[PDB]
């Protein structure tokens, strides 16, 4: 199963284009693994809903 | 995945005349992210549309871009001969892909080959091998027929070849064919001749050396 | 106002936002009109316009208090700007989870 | 503005508002005061109006 490494981008972090998540821009998985290491370094923002739209 | 469907694969037409080349795609790209290019045998690929119908810094007016959605268009208003070569479209809405080219030929008066033929050197025979050169030159169109024979008898199996792509001045073409027998082989024999047939020869031509 | 939270916990505050039933009854007790409250994390945002207009009766009142709740994580800090209409916090409840629960019953304790 | 989707498959639209931290700001940025963001389908219907304030 083809896994994408998130890194220190959070997938909501890579879906918005945050500029530390360039990397994974137009990227594909069948698993994608967050960490606990990652980080936000863009505007602040809130996501109502934020779970639904990660999952 | 974006996939560029371009058509024909192959185009051929006479200077003077409009070229229309046509560019199919897998989704729906929008026309401000699509290009064309122009790549000439060995050649960098030239940008010359961008933004589907800007012309690009030192392309000529001749060339038009058109299209919206999954069907878009490559126009070549006065086609001159140095216009042999392959186009490419390009979408940039997503990560660039490419199409699979556009072949685009430029028509000549037929032009018959000046054929001529080469003997192995010494010092290559020296090395155990030896190799017999035909050379057609400048000639159109690049259909044509070469046929070796050693002591007038039809050799296969043995001659390789290559043609070079269209001049981007005059149009032609030209073919290197080698034979390539080994030194014990050549001492054989003792007549060598290269039979060129083609589309501008009332009569097929044939080339020759002797020895040994 | 900010209230920072440096404990080793997670603090639970409970407030609200006044709704009266006319626009003097807003007046008399905000000066200013109808205006907004927004209460504002480092993980949620919440913000709330007062909406003004008769309720049903309970008690003399045809007005209604609308009740939210914050968690602020440690580290985290509570922020609240208002403009009126706000039914304050005291303070925190301290919040955590376990063998708790809740039961509905008529059933004599003995 | 609309943006039609002719397309055999289903697109996912992320987009955000603005909140200012004060109506300085506001007026900065957008010379109009606080006004509303309406993102509509045949489906749907999303109404978000800006709340500026501190955060
Ligand atoms: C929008 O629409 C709604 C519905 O039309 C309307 O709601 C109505 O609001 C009014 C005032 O806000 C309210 O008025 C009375 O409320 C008390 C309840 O009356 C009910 O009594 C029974 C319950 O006990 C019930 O079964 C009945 O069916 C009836 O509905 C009533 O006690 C009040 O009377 C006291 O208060 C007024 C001043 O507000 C005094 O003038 C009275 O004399 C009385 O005071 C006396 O008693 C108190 C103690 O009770 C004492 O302290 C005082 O000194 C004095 O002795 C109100 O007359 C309606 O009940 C309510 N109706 C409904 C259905 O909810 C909104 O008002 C509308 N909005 C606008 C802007 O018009
Ligand atoms: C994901 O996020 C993590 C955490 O933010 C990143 O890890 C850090 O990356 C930075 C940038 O590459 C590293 O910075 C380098 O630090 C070296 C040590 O200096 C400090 O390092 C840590 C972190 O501050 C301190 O705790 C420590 O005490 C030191 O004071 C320096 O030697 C480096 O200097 C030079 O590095 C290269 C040249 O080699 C160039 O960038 C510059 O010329 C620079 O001068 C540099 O400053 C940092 O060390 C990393 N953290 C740790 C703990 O090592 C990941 O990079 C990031 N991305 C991933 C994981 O892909
Ligand atoms: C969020 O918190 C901040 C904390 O400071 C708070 O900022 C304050 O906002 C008010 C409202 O803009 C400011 O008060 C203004 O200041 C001057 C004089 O007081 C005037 O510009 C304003 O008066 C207006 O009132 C008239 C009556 O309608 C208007 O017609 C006219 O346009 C006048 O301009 C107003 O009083 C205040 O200065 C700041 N505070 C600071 C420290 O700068 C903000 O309001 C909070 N958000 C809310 C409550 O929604």
């Amino acid at each position: 199963h083809q896994i994408l490494d998130g890194k220190n981008c959070t997938l909501i972090d890579a879906l918005l284009g945050d500029p530390h998540c360039d990397d994974f821009q137009n990227k594909e998985w069948d698993l994608f693994v967050e960490r606990s290491t990652a980080y936000s370094n863009c505007y602040p923002y809130y996501v109502p809903d934020y779970a639904t739209l990660r999952s | 995945d974006i996939v560029m469907t371009q058509s024909p694969g192959t185009l051929s037409l006479s200077p003077g005349e409009r070229a229309t080349l046509s560019c199919r795609t897998s989704q729906g790209v929008s026309s401000s992210y699509l290009a064309w290019y122009q790549q000439k045998p060995g050649q960098a690929p030239r940008l010359l549309i961008s933004g589907s119908s800007s012309r690009a810094t030192g392309i000529p007016d001749r060339f038009s871009g058109s299209g919206s959605g999954r069907d878009f268009t490559l126009t070549i208003s006065r086609l001159e001969p140095e216009d042999s070569a392959v186009y490419y479209c390009q979408q940039y809405a997503t990560s660039p892909t490419f199409g699979q080219g556009t072949r685009v030929e430029i028509k000549r008066t037929v032009a018959a080959p000046s054929v001529f033929i080469f003997p192995p050197s010494d010092e290559q025979l020296k090395s155990g091998t030896a190799s017999v050169v035909c050379l057609l030159n400048n000639f159109y169109p690049r259909e044509a027929k070469v046929q070796w024979k050693v002591d007038n008898a039809l050799q296969s199996g043995n001659s390789q070849e290559s043609v070079t792509e269209q001049d981007s001045k005059d149009s032609t073409y030209s073919l290197s064919s080698t034979l390539t027998l080994s030194k014990a082989d050549y001492e054989k024999h003792k007549v060598y001749a290269c039979e060129v047939t083609h589309q501008g020869l009332s009569s097929p031509v044939t080339k020759s050396f002797n020895r040994g | 106002v900010t209230m920072p939270n440096n404990d080793k916990f997670d603090k639970l505050y409970i407030w609200g936002v006044h709704h009266p039933g006319t626009d003097k009854d807003q007046t008399n007790l905000y000066v200013q009109a109808s205006g907004r409250v927004i209460v504002s994390t480092k993980r949620s945002q919440q913000t709330v316009i007062p909406n003004i207009g008769s309720r049903p009766w309970v008690r003399g009142v045809s007005s209604i208090i609308s009740i939210y709740w914050t968690i602020v994580k440690p580290g985290d800090i509570l922020l609240i700007n208002s403009t009126g209409n706000l039914i304050a916090p005291r303070g925190y409840f301290k919040i955590q989870s376990g063998k708790s629960s809740i039961m509905r019953s008529d059933a004599h304790i003995d």
